[PDB]
Formats: C-alpha cells, structure tokens, sequence
C-alpha cells in the first residue's frame, strides 16, 4: 500500500511522491524542501486548505492515491528589527 | 481587561527566548488529525510592533468559530488565509475541495482573511443579508476582491447544490472614510483583521481603536495558549 501524492507549489511546479499510507508525512515534507532548496519554517503544507503536520499520516488525514498537497509560502508583512 | 500577574507571566514566557519550533498550542490537541499549530516563533509575531503571520491569523479565526458555537452567536465559517490567493490565481476548481463536508450556505457569516502585498484585510460575507464587505485598516477598496468572492459563491452553489445564485440580490460595501482606519501601522493590520472578525462575527458594532492594540496583542497570546477568548 504505497499511495501517490502530488505536491503543488505556488510557482506551478508539481513534484510527485509514492509513500506508505502509515509513514508520517514529515518524510515527504523534508524531501520536498531539500529538493526545492526551501526553508521549512517559511513554507506550509496543506491538504484542501487544512494543516498537514510532520506527525500526520496519509491514512490519518484520509488522503487517497493521486491526491494533491499544496505548499504555500508564509504570509507576513514585515520584519521588525 | 487589566491582566493578572500570572497572565502577564505566562504571556511573557510564551513571547520570551526558547526553541522557535516549540509547539505551544494545537487545535485540536494531540492526538487529533492535523491539527492547527502555533510554535513559539509564530506566537512571537504577537510581540508589539511585529507583523502577525498566517499561523496566528488562522489559529485565531478558528477560535472564533468555536466561541460562536459555544455562545449561541451566528454560525461562522472561516476560510484559510491561503484560500483567496489560490482562488485568485487558480479559479474555482482549484479550491472547490476546500469546503468538503461543509454546506457553506447553511452558515450565517463567512470570513475571508485576505493577505495583500504587505498587509491583512478582511472580507465578511453575510449570508443572512446577502452582503459582502471589505474591511481594511489602511482604507483600501476591495470591490475587486469582493467580486472574485461572489463569483466563487455562485460557483460553489452551482457545483455543491446544483442551484444558481441570483447575483443581483447580492451587494458589495467598502467601509466609509471614518469606519475605523489606521495606515500609520500595517504592523497592526493583522490585529485589526482579527478584531474586525471577532466583532463582526458577533453582530457587535466595531468600537475599539488603535490605542487598544498592544493590550489586544497580549490578550491574544493568552487566548491562543488557552484556546479561549476573553
């Protein structure tokens, strides 16, 4: 029981993943940032708009094979110094 | 609200030094399916003069949904802060699933938090009165945002209910010049958005001013830690 999941960035790119339905999604998330040269803290993973946590499993979030995960950048106006 | 010495203390602890990634509150908490979270880094965006980030905003909007239910206030649906840019950029099909298992048209008030180039603003969709209003603490107009939002409602309704809206019975408002601006600080734009949403969700006239924000930021750190609005 591997499941394929699509991860869709805001720049239009799409990285596919085959993963165990009970593996924590953190494995997926780390591979994704490393590959895209992204900083974990600056990005959010969402499944139909809802938080996916490192500790979450695809089965626990009831994803189905072929499903799409979004990654968004953080939203913050400014930087206080 | 003048705060307790213990309140002060716990708030100062949540904002002070420690691991940025340390998770300070989750809703619902472990074990629950994901699961909004606030780490120390996110809750620090409530320090005075700092800009709030999406994680504070979404966590607070969501406490308003819970509070409204507990108090007999109107049925509230809040969209993610990621919902609007995704709908703007990619159309209805891109967000249709973001209401799975919910009948949007059986709620009474819908809040759409909007992150614009550098500041937060809010769209309120009042289903009781078929009205959309754009509230923006820097006094920007959002009749464009509103029309994109209204189109989404017709698209939801046709898809989920197989019925059509009559978009002529629906109307946009932007606030008039003195219905609470502050452009002096877009730092407080996220706090204005969250307080706008808190009052609007209760049918309460919006009477707070810029002077209250620093206290509101401290209150909100305790509200978030305790998942309970004061």
């Amino acid at each position: 029981d591997h499941i394929n999941l699509k991860v869709a960035g805001q720049d239009g790119s799409v990285v596919q993943f085959k993963i165990k339905r009970h593996t924590p999604l953190s494995k997926l998330m780390k591979a994704y940032c490393e590959r895209q040269g992204l900083s974990m803290r600056q990005i959010r993973f969402r499944f139909d708009g809802q938080p996916i946590n490192e500790t979450d499993t695809p089965a626990q979030l009831e994803m189905e094979d072929e499903d799409t995960i979004d990654v968004f950048q953080q939203q913050t106006g400014g930087v206080y110094l | 609200l003048e705060l307790t010495e213990d309140m002060e203390k716990e708030i100062s602890n949540a904002l002070g030094h420690g691991p940025q990634d340390e998770i300070l509150s989750s809703a619902p908490p472990p074990p629950a399916k994901g699961g909004l979270r606030i780490t120390r880094g996110d809750i620090q965006t409530l320090k005075n003069y700092h800009w709030l980030n999406d994680e504070v905003i979404n966590f607070y909007m969501n406490l308003l949904v819970e509070r409204n239910k507990k108090q007999g206030y109107p049925a509230l649906h809040v969209f993610s802060t990621f919902f609007y840019p995704k709908l703007k950029s990619g159309g209805y099909q891109a967000v249709k699933r973001w209401t799975k298992g919910v009948n949007l048209f059986e709620q009474e008030i819908i809040l759409v938090p909007i992150h614009r180039k550098v500041h937060w603003s809010l769209v309120v969709i009042d289903l009781r009165k078929k009205c959309l209003k754009y509230l923006d603490s820097m006094g920007q107009k959002g009749h464009r945002i509103c029309e994109i939002l209204l189109q989404y409602l017709q698209d939801e309704s046709k898809t989920k209910r197989n019925s059509d809206l009559n978009l002529l019975e629906w109307t946009h408002h932007s606030m008039k010049p003195h219905e609470i601006p502050q452009q002096l600080n877009g730092s407080d734009s996220g706090m204005f958005t969250c307080k706008y949403a808190d009052y609007i969700s209760r049918d309460k006239p919006i009477t707070f001013t810029q002077h209250q924000m620093p206290l509101f930021r401290k209150k909100m750190v305790w509200e978030i830690l305790h998942q309970q609005l004061l």
